[PDB]
C-alpha cells in the first residue's frame, strides 16, 4: 500500500541506524543479516541465547570452505 | 573395621569439604572482608578449587 | 512472525551453504534457542546505553561518543521495534575493541 510503504521506509531507516551502530562496535556481520536479528527481537528473544549460536555457525563454516 | 573408620571419614570428609566451599563462596559472591580467606590459607594452597562451571544463557 | 522457520532463514544467511544439505548445525541452533528462549534479565536499555558511552568514552574516541549520543535517540524515534533493549543487548554481545581505526559513514 502507501502506509504499508511508510513502514518499509521506516524499518529500511532502523536498519541502517543499527549498520552504523554495527560498524562501529565492528561486529562481522552485514545489512542482511541484521535484518534477520530485528524480526526475532520484535517478537521478543534472549540475546544471550543468539550471541552464542552466532559464534559458533561463524566459527565452524570454515571447515566446509 | 574401616567400615567404622575409613569410610566414616571418607562421608564426614565429604559434607565437610562441601559446607567449606559453600562459606568461601557465600563471602567471594559479593565483593578488609577477604582477609579470613588469605590467613587460611596463606600458602595460596586450595586457594581456589572451583573455577565456576558455566551455565546455558 | 514464527521463530522455527525464522532461525531456519538466519542459517542461510551465516552459512553460504544449502540447508537442505546441512541440518546437523540447525539442530545446535535449536538447542540453546529452545531452552531458553527469554533472558533472565529485565528490560533497562538505559544501563546498556550507558555502557556504549562508556565503551568510546574509554579508548578517547570522544566525537563518536556525541555520534552515538545522536544514533540512539533515532531507535526510539521510530518505534517499530517492541525491545529496542534486546537489540542494543545483541549488538554489545557482538562488539570487539580494535584498539585501532575510527572512520565514519553516517549520513
Amino acid at each position: 500500500a502507501a502506509a504499508a510503504a511508510a513502514n518499509l521506509n521506516a524499518v529500511r531507516e532502523t536498519m541502517d541506524v543499527l549498520l552504523e551502530i554495527s560498524r562501529i562496535l565492528n561486529t562481522g556481520l552485514d545489512m542482511e543479516t541484521l535484518s534477520i536479528c530485528v524480526r526475532l527481537c520484535e517478537q521478543g528473544i534472549n540475546p544471550e541465547a543468539l550471541s552464542s549460536v552466532i559464534k559458533e555457525l561463524r566459527k565452524a563454516t570454515e571447515a566446509l570452505k | 573395621l574401616v567400615s567404622g573408620f575409613e569410610a566414616t571419614i571418607n562421608k564426614f570428609d565429604k559434607n565437610f569439604s562441601a559446607h567449606l566451599l559453600d562459606l568461601l563462596a557465600r563471602l567471594s559472591i559479593y565483593s578488609g572482608m577477604a582477609s579470613v580467606i588469605s590467613r587460611l590459607d596463606f600458602n595460596g594452597f586450595y586457594t581456589e578449587r572451583l573455577e565456576r562451571l558455566s551455565a546455558e544463557r | 512472525k514464527s521463530p522455527n522457520v525464522l532461525l531456519q532463514n538466519l542459517c542461510c544467511r551465516i552459512l553460504g551453504r544449502s540447508e537442505a544439505d546441512v541440518a546437523q548445525q540447525f539442530q545446535y541452533a535449536v538447542r540453546v534457542i529452545g531452552s531458553n528462549f527469554a533472558p533472565t534479565v529485565e528490560r533497562d536499555e538505559f544501563l546498556v546505553a550507558e555502557k556504549i558511552k562508556k565503551e568510546l568514552i574509554r579508548q578517547r574516541r570522544e566525537a563518536d561518543a556525541a555520534l552515538f549520543s545522536e544514533l540512539h535517540r533515532k531507535l526510539h524515534s521510530q518505534g517499530v521495534l517492541k525491545n529496542k533493549w534486546s537489540i542494543l543487548y545483541l549488538l554489545l554481545s557482538l562488539s570487539e575493541d580494535p584498539r585501532r581505526q575510527p572512520s565514519k559513514v553516517s549520513s
